């Protein structure tokens, strides 16, 4: 989606391997405020907002 | 210690960092005290092929 109109997805009732995401190289830029991301795989979260 | 990565990964030399490197390459410690360069190797390390 255009900045402008970012478009937002729901995330619920599943398991969040995060370890894939910030393991692969691809991203240039990989960002936590607030969080850990070696922590991520050892945590629940409430409304993930993507 | 030297070795070769590529752009993408030169973030995960340094402590604290995560990634494909950090994790199952090469893992600086938290407490590391000590210097760290990187440059370009493209002319020297690229093939054609």
């Amino acid at each position: 989606a255009s900045v402008y109109a970012w478009n937002r997805k729901r995330i619920s009732n599943c398991v969040a391997d995060y370890s894939v995401l910030y393991n692969s190289a691809s991203f240039s830029t990989f960002k936590c405020y607030g969080v850990s991301p070696t922590k991520l795989n050892d945590l629940c979260f409430t409304n993930v907002y993507a | 210690d030297s070795f070769v990565i590529r752009g993408d990964e030169v973030r995960q030399i340094a402590p604290g960092q995560t990634g494909k490197i950090a994790d199952y390459n090469y893992k600086l410690p938290d407490d590391f005290t000590g210097c760290v360069i990187a440059w370009n190797s493209n002319n020297l390390d690229s093939k054609v092929g």
